[PDB]
C-alpha cells in the first residue's frame, strides 16, 4: 500500500524536532548544520559499538510500532542505512525528524497479459496498469516494462538513482541523549542514491496563507483539549495556556482563547472558561491529528523562501538576478506546477527557471498559452519538450562514469561562467568618519567600501534608518 | 551527571502532551572520506571485525581535525558539500525514516608528522564562495575575513590559530562535488547561481560592522562616487 505512515516522535511532534519558529541560522543554512561548530576543540573521537538490531523486533510490525521512541530512529544500531542526495540545492520540501518516505520501484506492464512482477533489491514494487495514470502526472513516465525507481511521500515525488558509494567514505555520526552523554559510531553506507528533481504533490503555502495563520490558532485548541481532558472539569483557567504563549499580553490572550472557550460569569465555574459544544473534545491521541509534521516541514520550505527573498533584498545588487528569485518563490512555482499537472497552466520547461543552469532539469516558471489548430501544433511541441527534458534528466543522473559519460565534467555552467560583480551605476561607497578620541584632537577617516552586496546592506539600512519621520 | 534539556515557553507543539520525552535521542552527522592508503583496508577490516581500537580522531579547530588510523596520523578538513544529504534507516527495504541531514564531508588530504600541519594544509576541489567571480576585491574581503575568525563558542582565538591565522581564515572550505557520481562538479554545472549562506553571513557582518563604527563617531557621511579615486 502506498499509503504514509511516520513514527511516533513525528506524529507526536516531538520537541526540539519540531519548533513553531526556528532560528533564522537553520532557515539561511537549510537542513545544513555546521558539525565542527559542536565539537569541542581537543575532543578525541573514539567509536562505540553499534547496538544489535534484532529481526524478530521489527518482523510484521508498523512503523509507529516500528518506531516508538527517538531511540528506535538511532544511527547505532545495525539497521541499514540510505543517503538520499538531492540533486537540487533548493528542493521542493524535506522530511523532518522520524518522517517516513516510501522507497517504490515502480513497474508498468507492457501489455494486459503481462504477469510479470520485478523485484530489485531495495525498495517496493508497485504494478502499474496500461490505463493507468503516470505517478509522475504529465512531466515523467514509466515506460512499459520498465521500472522507475521513486522517492514517494506526501509531499514531493522525486526519481531516485542508485549509484556505488566510493570504497572511501564512511559515515561518522555523533549521538547523544536518553540519560547518555555525546558517543560516536562509525559506519558503512548500505545504499545511496541520488534524488531527482523534487515535484510537489501538495503547494507550498504562502506568507499570508490562511492555512498558516491558522495554526496559531489550532496550536491553542492542542493545547486547550489536553489541559481539559487531564483535568475533567471542563471548565478551566486561562492561566496556564497563557504561558505557552509568551510573547500574548492579558488582552491577546483573552482574545485568542474566545475562538474556542466562552466565559463563565457566575456560578461554581465563575472565573473560568468551557469550551463552546459547538466544538467538540478531542482525545489527546486525536488531538495530535490536528498538525501534521509534512505541515510544519511545508512552513519551514516556505520560511525558507522569505528568509532567502529578504536576504537579497538587502545584499543583491543585481537587479536582474534578484528578479528571478522573486519569480521562483516556492509558494508561486509549486502552485503554478499543480495547475499544469491539472491542465489549468504551462510551464517553460527551459531557460532561466531551470534550477540545474544546464539543460539537466525543469523549469517551473508560468508561460503563456498555448486559435485552434495552432494550439495542437503548440501543444505537441509543449508534449516532446516535455519527455525530451524527462529522459534528459533521467540519464543525466544515471551516470556511472563521470568522465566517460559525461560531455565535459569539468564544464562551468551558463549562470557560474559569467557572473555580474558590479552595480549598475559602476560606483563605490565612500564613507567619511569624524570621531573625537584619543582624549584630544578629532580623527578623520576616510573608508573605501568596493564590496558591492556590502554597499546595498549598508545603504538600505541607512535608507530606512533615514526615516525617524511620521 | 546528565544535563536534561530544558524547553522554551511557547517553541513547542507537544507542550501539555503526556507522551512527551524527557531527554530524547538527538543525533548528528558527517561523510568521512579517507586516503586509498593500506589504512583504508584496515578501516574495512575494523567495521567488519567491530574493533574500532585503531582509529581515533582528534579535532583541533572548527573545520580541521586529525585522524589517526593504525598509528598513521593523517591531516582532515571538515568541508560543506553543495547538495544537502537525508540520512535514513529501514528495516523494511520498503520504508525510509528520516534521521538526521549530512551536508558537511571531513576529508582526508595527506599524512602528516605532526599534528599542527593540518593548518597549512589545503583542501582538493574546494573552493571560497565568499571570493569566487570577487577576487579582484579579495584584498577587502581577506581583513574582513580575518577579524570576524573567532573560536568555540565565539571564543578569542588560540595561540596556535593566531599563529596560522592567515591560513585559516582565509583558505575555501566549500566543495566542488557531490558524493554521487552524476553530482561531479554539481556546484559548477548543474547548480544554477544562488547566494551562498555563508556568503550572506559575511556581508551581514560587515554592513554590521561598519554600522557600529558610525555609531562610535560623532558626524558620518556617505556618498557613492566613481571608481576614481
Ligand atoms: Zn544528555
Amino acid at each position: 500500500n502506498l499509503n504514509i505512515q511516520h513514527s511516533q516522535p513525528a506524529i507526536n511532534l516531538q520537541s526540539p524536532f519540531y519548533k513553531v519558529a526556528v532560528p533564522r541560522y537553520q532557515l539561511r543554512h537549510f537542513h545544513r548544520e555546521n558539525f565542527g561548530s559542536h565539537i569541542r576543540p581537543g575532543t578525541k573521537i573514539v567509536f562505540s559499538k553499534l547496538k544489535a538490531r534484532k529481526r524478530k523486533r521489527d518482523k510484521g510490525k508498523d512503523v509507529k510500532e516500528s518506531f516508538s521512541t527517538s531511540q528506535d530512529l538511532t544511527i547505532g544500531d545495525t539497521a541499514p542505512v540510505y543517503l538520499m542526495e538531492y540533486s537540487e540545492q533548493t528542493p521542493v520540501a524535506l522530511s523532518k525528524f522520524g518522517m517516513a518516505n516510501k522507497l517504490i520501484n515502480y513497474y508498468r506492464k507492457a501489455n494486459e497479459q503481462d504477469t510479470l512482477r520485478p523485484k530489485l533489491p531495495v525498495g517496493e514494487t508497485h504494478v502499474l496498469g496500461v490505463q493507468d495514470k503516470s505517478p509522475f502526472w504529465n512531466f515523467g513516465f514509466v515506460e512499459p516494462g520498465h521500472i522507475v525507481p521513486t522517492l514517494y511521500n506526501n509531499m514531493i515525488r522525486a526519481p531516485v538513482f542508485k549509484h556505488d558509494i566510493s570504497g572511501t567514505d564512511f559515515l561518522l555520526t555523533k549521538s547523544s541523549g536518553f540519560g547518555i552523554s555525546n558517543r560516536f559510531y562509525l559506519r558503512n553506507i548500505n545504499h545511496l542514491f541520488t534524488v531527482g528533481q523534487t515535484f510537489p504533490v501538495e503547494e507550498i503555502p504562502g506568507p499570508n496563507s490562511r492555512k498558516v495563520t491558522s495554526m496559531k490558532a489550532t496550536r491553542l485548541k492542542m493545547i486547550i483539549y489536553r489541559i481539559l481532558n487531564h483535568n475533567h472539569s471542563k471548565a478551566i483557567s486561562i492561566d496556564p495556556i497563557a504561558k505557552h504563549f509568551p510573547d500574548q499580553d492579558y488582552g491577546q490572550n483573552r482574545q485568542k482563547v474566545k475562538e474556542f472557550m466562552k466565559y463563565q460569569r457566575d456560578g461554581p465555574e465563575k472565573g473560568l472558561w468551557r469550551l463552546k459544544d459547538d466544538e467538540k473534545l478531542l482525545d489527546n491521541e486525536a488531538v495530535k491529528s490536528l498538525i501534521t509534521p509534512e505541515q510544519i516541514s511545508q512552513v519551514e520550505s516556505m520560511s525558507q523562501g522569505l528568509q532567502f527573498q529578504e536576504d537579497n533584498e538587502a545584499y543583491n545588487f543585481d537587479s536582474k538576478l534578484k528578479s528571478l528569485e522573486e519569480n521562483l518563490l516556492p509558494w508561486n512555482i509549486t502552485k503554478n506546477f499543480i495547475n499544469s499537472t491539472q491542465m489549468r497552466a504551462m510551464i517553460q520547461i527551459h531557460g532561466v527557471g531551470d534550477p540545474t543552469g544546464c539543460g539537466e532539469g525543469f523549469s517551473f516558471l508560468k508561460t503563456s498559452m498555448k486559435h485552434s489548430y495552432n494550439v495542437a501544433q503548440q501543444q505537441k511541441a509543449y508534449d516532446e519538450e516535455i519527455a525530451k527534458t524527462w529522459y534528459t534528466h533521467t540519464k543525466s543522473l544515471s551516470i556511472s562514469n563521470p568522465f566517460e559519460e559525461m560531455t565535459n565534467p569539468d564544464e562551468i555552467n551558463q549562470t557560474n561562467k559569467h557572473v555580474k560583480t558590479d552595480r549598475d551605476d559602476k560606483k563605490i561607497l565612500k564613507i567619511v568618519r569624524k570621531k573625537r578620541d584619543e582624549n584630544g584632537i578629532i580623527q578623520r577617516q576616510t573608508i573605501f567600501i568596493r564590496d558591492p552586496r556590502v554597499i546595498q546592506g549598508y545603504i538600505k539600512i541607512k535608507e530606512q534608518d533615514k526615516e525617524d519621520v511620521n | 551527571l546528565r544535563l536534561k534539556p530544558i524547553r522554551i515557553p511557547g517553541e513547542a507543539y507537544d507542550s501539555e502532551a503526556s507522551d512527551i520525552e524527557d531527554d530524547p535521542l538527538i543525533e548528528s552527522g558527517v561523510i568521512l572520506r579517507i586516503l586509498p592508503d593500506i589504512q583504508l583496508e584496515f578501516v574495512k577490516n575494523s567495521l567488519e571485525s567491530g574493533d574500532y581500537s585503531g582509529i581515533s580522531i582528534k579535532w583541533k579547530n572548527e573545520r580541521h581535525a586529525v585522524v589517526t588510523i593504525n598509528d598513521v596520523m593523517y591531516g582532515a578538513i571538515l568541508v560543506d558539500l553543495p547538495t544537502v544529504i537525508e540520512v535514513n534507516k529501514s528495516v523494511d527495504r520498503k520504508n525510509l525514516l528520516k534521521t538526521f541531514d549530512v551536508s558537511q564531508m571531513l576529508l582526508c588530504i595527506r599524512p602528516i608528522q605532526e599534528e599542527e600541519e593540518v593548518y597549512a594544509l589545503e583542501a582538493p576541489d574546494t573552493e571560497d564562495l565568499v571570493v569566487k567571480h570577487f577576487e579582484g576585491i579579495e584584498d577587502e574581503i581577506w581583513e574582513n575575513k580575518e577579524t570576524f575568525l573567532k573560536g568555540y563558542n565565539g571564543a578569542p582565538l588560540s595561540d596556535m590559530e593566531a599563529k596560522h591565522l592567515k591560513e585559516i581564515a582565509l583558505k575555501g572550505y566549500d566543495y566542488k562535488h557531490g558524493i554521487s557520481p552524476p553530482l561531479y562538479n554539481v556546484r559548477n554545472r548543474r547548480f544554477r547561481r544562488k547566494m551562498d549562506p555563508n556568503e550572506i553571513d559575511y556581508v551581514e557582518k560587515v554592513v554590521d560592522m561598519l554600522l557600529k563604527q558610525d555609531k562610535q563617531a560623532e558626524e558620518v557621511s556617505y556618498d557613492l562616487v566613481d571608481k576614481s579615486e
